């Protein structure tokens, strides 16, 4: 406690409301450099913040590789050398960002959890397969399977640990059940394991509904919808 | 396509 | 090869390649290269250029405002630490929308403006129009002296463009009526004179239905999309009137 | 309230 940190969460706090998100990721990378615990709004901010940088970068790399594919069919090498430098581009920006993220969570976050902080330690758990997860969707060859392979062990690790010592309407392990069950479906490719976890963790979360408080009523609620969206989405050929 | 967390 | 891709061709294709992807910065330093060598731009590269830089500052204008807002309910509760962070913090969003404004007024003074011979009407007056804007955007976060002079520059531009549009282009253009507007705007909120504002998108609404008979399906749907925002502005600027 | 400026998108 040796530079003032409620600063530089409160430049954090304003850069969201710019949406200025660049900004806003180096305040919060800069509190979780003074290496002390955040709290439940803090964890959110970072969340946040990096959520929104490496996604306007997903959301471009999209837009580029579809149009990558329609135009290789044309072949015309000018046009074709440009676009594949410029989604390069693109990909070095997100894949930077989402190390910054990684190392972050590896060397302050999830390290400084202690045995019994379980809801902090899979809330940065399933981060880490996020993030491995974003890299997975832009590698190829033996660079994408090592980062499947790490996105696998951290998403794995916070079910676990999500299993035991959180209950089934927790949003964080609602929110866990439905990113994990999206590896399965577009980075592993197997249907039949991203249906099972979604429909186990909605029919977990649905058995213990009935006694919800109000207030954690809506925050579950959300989640799996998106839970059951998905699901039929899925179950429709 | 699915869809993930809404942060 | 890896994007030190430099012929003209590929310039203009990298700034559309850019605008899909909405990275504008990027579609911005393509146009201002493009613009760079010299040659007079074509309507599709001339919009190109138009509509990255007008994204790069639209996104500081808009950051500006909420942070400018949030500094006013802020100084009422005279917390030191807050009240300096805030300014400092607006301070580098006004820098950095200056500089976008100077990139832009540059390339309009130094190269496109410049290259337009004396019958190129049509982009003279977007050009100028152009300027006008951007000094506009100057002003809105001027103040005092450098307000002043940025004002001025902004109606010299505006005046300018206005007189050109009167002679040699016909009243339902979509760029004389778009010029309507944004002058329009620019005496309502920098020279907060109601008045003019009204009279001068009035009359360039007017001007355009007179002509509105003959116009053909392709530009009815430019023109009267402008014409909508010049009346909705008028609409919402004689909605109070003295009451 | 404000008045809108030429539009884009």
């Amino acid at each position: 406690g040796l530079v003032d940190r409620e600063q530089l969460v409160q430049k954090a706090r304003l850069a969201e409301q710019a949406e200025r998100y660049d900004d806003m990721a180096a305040a919060m990378k800069n509190v979780t450099e003074l290496n002390e615990p955040l709290s439940n709004e803090e964890r959110n901010l970072l969340s946040v913040a990096y959520k929104n940088v490496v996604g306007a970068r997903r959301s471009s790399w999209r837009v580029i590789s579809s149009i990558e594919q329609k135009t290789s069919a044309d072949g015309n090498e000018k046009k074709i050398e440009m676009v594949r430098a410029y989604r390069e581009k693109i990909e070095k920006e997100l894949e930077a960002v989402c190390q910054d993220v990684l190392s972050l969570l590896d060397n302050y976050l999830i390290k400084n959890c202690s045995e019994t902080q379980y809801e902090s330690k899979v809330f940065y758990l399933k981060m880490k397969g996020d993030y491995y997860r974003y890299l997975a969707e832009v590698a190829t060859g033996e660079k994408r399977a090592t980062v499947v392979e790490s996105s696998e062990k951290a998403y794995s690790e916070a079910h676990e640990i999500s299993k035991e010592h959180m209950q089934p309407t927790h949003p964080i392990r609602l929110g866990l059940a439905l990113n994990y069950s999206v590896f399965y479906y577009e980075i592993q490719n197997a249907p039949e394991q991203a249906c099972h976890l979604a429909k186990t963790a909605f029919d977990d979360a649905i058995a213990e509904l009935d006694t919800l408080n109000e207030d954690s009523y809506k925050d579950s609620t959300l989640i799996m919808q998106l839970l059951r969206d998905n699901l039929t989405l899925w179950t429709s050929d | 396509r699915a869809v993930s967390e809404l942060d």
